[PDB]
């Protein structure tokens, strides 16, 4: 657990919180491989609106039925909530990234997602293809093999924690699909 | 002049040869060919960003980060 | 249990090394090195999207799509 | 006519058949417009984070974007520029351009104390993206155009941005 976002991870309230300086570094080897781990959360939560606008028209384009009349993704408000819902996945999933435990993203997220969608008829088959898409999105932010110059971060081989994020997003497919 | 309007053309391009959803805009008749599957569309429309959608970017921006393509030239 | 409350944890990370801007949020101990120039923030938030974001993504999928 | 008239116009079938005889290479222009177009969010999105973070001060307290009022019309002007561009590559032409974006512009951001520097690099990293989007070079490409040289309109596109830069430097 982080404790210091406790109250966030429960919406207990709606305050910031900081980790800086000397809970900084005790948080950097609570956690493993810490530089790193939170050059991967940067490198994922600084692209959200793209990698969630992405996914959302990557898979209409595989499925245009989604915006047709009949579609899931029809209107202007049934858009923005699949939108908004790509993004609270990611967050999730960037929150067990930023952590290293997949808890949050169960209980807070995942726990009863299918039946609401089964409720609304949100259609599995579509949003197993946005969540694929985001995964493609962050296993590419975080094991980036371009040169130096093109990188934000020092060189080096970040395909551990590519692996560990894209099992994060396999728990949200395996929970939705 | 630039009149401050904020308007610019918005521009649609469908190229929708194949599609199963018919055409029914067009306004000049048919070429009898692959040109009757495809259009562009141009409007002119009001470009507004709002101040919450500015609030989320400035999120993003602050912490320095990139794309894949580009050099990375923050010194931040 | 997934509340519908459309909130999730909003991370920002802020490595500032460098930075001329002084730390002022984070008012625990400091570690006396780079530490003290970079934060992890969290916060729950409702998360909300834009009709002019929702709009953006559809003009583009009937532009990228074809059949 | 059409387009003139508006600048909505639905080009379609027969009226578009006339439309590419009547502008050079049409095809390879409407995949090129295209290839800008449909990527317009994150090569606005690109270009102001890439100012920024070049020039942070831009968001601090006495930068130019401070604030989401400043910010929300600084990524609105990347885009009105932006679908200026495009619709002078669709057109063949730069009259708009020049008549309705540019005309008056630099005076506007003169007196409002836009910064012109990094102005001038919010269109310039627009202009890299849109190069690589006409060449398919960019990191995101499409997948199934037809192969050959779209180099020319590149360079025509190359120069409805120059003359941004040239109108607000
Ligand atoms: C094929 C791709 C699609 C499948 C499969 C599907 O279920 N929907 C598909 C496409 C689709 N098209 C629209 C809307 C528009 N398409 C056009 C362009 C076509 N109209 C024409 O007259 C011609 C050529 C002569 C075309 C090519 C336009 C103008 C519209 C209206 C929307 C607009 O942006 O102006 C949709 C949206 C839902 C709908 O209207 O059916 C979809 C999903
Ligand atoms: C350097 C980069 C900058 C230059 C140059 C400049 O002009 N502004 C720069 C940075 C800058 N930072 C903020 C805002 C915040 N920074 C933090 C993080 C730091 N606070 C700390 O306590 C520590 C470490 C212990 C940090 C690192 C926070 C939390 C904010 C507040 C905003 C937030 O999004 O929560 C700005 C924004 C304008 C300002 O507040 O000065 C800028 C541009
Ligand atoms: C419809 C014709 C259609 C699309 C729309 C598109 C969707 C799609 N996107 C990827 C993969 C990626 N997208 C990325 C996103 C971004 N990169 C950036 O630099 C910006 C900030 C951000 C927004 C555009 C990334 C990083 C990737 C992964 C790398 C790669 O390109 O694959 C996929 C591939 C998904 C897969 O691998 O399963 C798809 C389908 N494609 C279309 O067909
Ligand atoms: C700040 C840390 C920072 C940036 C932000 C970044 C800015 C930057 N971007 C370029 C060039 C390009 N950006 C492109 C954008 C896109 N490609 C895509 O596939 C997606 C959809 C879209 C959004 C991310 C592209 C196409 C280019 C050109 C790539 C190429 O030529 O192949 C640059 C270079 C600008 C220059 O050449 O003048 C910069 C600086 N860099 C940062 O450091
Ligand atoms: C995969 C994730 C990347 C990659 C990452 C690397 N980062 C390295 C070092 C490094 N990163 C940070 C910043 C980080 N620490 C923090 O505390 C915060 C924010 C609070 C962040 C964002 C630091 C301070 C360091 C160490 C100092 C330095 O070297 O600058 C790093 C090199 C060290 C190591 O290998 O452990 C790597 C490889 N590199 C990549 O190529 C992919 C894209
Ligand atoms: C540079 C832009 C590209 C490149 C482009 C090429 N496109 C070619 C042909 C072609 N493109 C389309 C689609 C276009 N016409 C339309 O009317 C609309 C939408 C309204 C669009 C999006 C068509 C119909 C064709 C003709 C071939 C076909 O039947 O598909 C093309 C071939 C040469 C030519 O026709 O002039 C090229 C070279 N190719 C590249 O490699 C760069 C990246
Ligand atoms: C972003 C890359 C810039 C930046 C831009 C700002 N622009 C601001 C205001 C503004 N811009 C325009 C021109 C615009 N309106 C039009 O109708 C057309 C073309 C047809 C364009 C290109 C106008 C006329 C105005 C003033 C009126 C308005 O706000 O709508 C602006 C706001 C300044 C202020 O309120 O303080 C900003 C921030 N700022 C930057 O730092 C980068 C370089
Ligand atoms: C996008 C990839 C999808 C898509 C999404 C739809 N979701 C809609 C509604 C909806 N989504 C949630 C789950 C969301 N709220 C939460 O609090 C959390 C997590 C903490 C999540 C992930 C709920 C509770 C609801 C119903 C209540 C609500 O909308 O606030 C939705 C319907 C919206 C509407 O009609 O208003 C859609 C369209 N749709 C797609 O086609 C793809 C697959
Ligand atoms: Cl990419
Ligand atoms: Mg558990
Ligand atoms: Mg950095």
């Amino acid at each position: 657990m982080l404790d210091a976002f406790s109250r966030v991870v429960t919406n207990a309230d709606s305050k910031a919180a900081y980790v800086g300086g000397a809970d900084l570094q005790a948080l950097k080897k609570f956690i493993s491989e810490g530089n790193k781990r939170l050059d991967s959360v940067n490198s994922i939560v600084s692209n959200a609106s793209c990698i969630v606008s992405d996914a959302v028209s990557g898979m209409i384009c595989e499925n245009p039925s989604l915006i047709s009349p009949s579609g899931n993704c029809y209107t202007n408000r049934r858009m923005a909530a699949c939108l908004r819902d790509g993004e609270i996945i990611l967050r999730y999933v960037s929150y067990a990234l930023l952590s290293g435990d997949a808890s949050v993203l169960e209980d807070r997220c995942l726990n009863g997602l299918k039946e609401t969608y089964s409720s609304l008829g949100v259609p599995a088959n579509s949003n197993a293809r946005a969540v694929s898409i985001m995964k493609a999105c962050a296993v590419a932010f975080v094991n980036n093999t371009a040169s130096q110059k093109k990188l934000s971060t020092p060189q080096g081989d970040c395909s551990g924690l590519a692996s560990e994020v894209g099992g994060y997003f396999d728990k949200v497919t395996a929970a939705i699909s | 002049a630039m009149d401050k309007s904020a308007k610019a053309p918005q521009i649609t391009i469908f190229d929708h040869r194949g599609c199963s959803r018919a055409p029914k805009e067009s306004t000049g008749g048919k070429a009898g060919g692959q040109d009757d599957e495809m259009m562009v569309k141009v409007a002119s429309t009001k470009v507004t960003v709002s101040e919450s959608d500015a609030a989320k970017k400035l999120q993003e921006f602050i912490t320095f980060e990139k794309g894949i393509d580009g050099p990375f030239t923050s010194k931040n | 249990a997934m509340d519908k409350s459309a909130k999730a944890p909003v991370i920002t990370i802020f490595d500032h090394r460098g930075c001329s801007r002084a730390p002022k949020e984070y008012t625990g101990a400091k570690a006396g090195g780079k530490d003290d120039e970079m934060m992890v923030k969290a916060q729950s938030v409702k998360i909300e999207v834009s009709t002019g974001t929702a709009e953006g993504v559809l003009a583009t999928s009937l532009a990228k799509m074809t059949k």
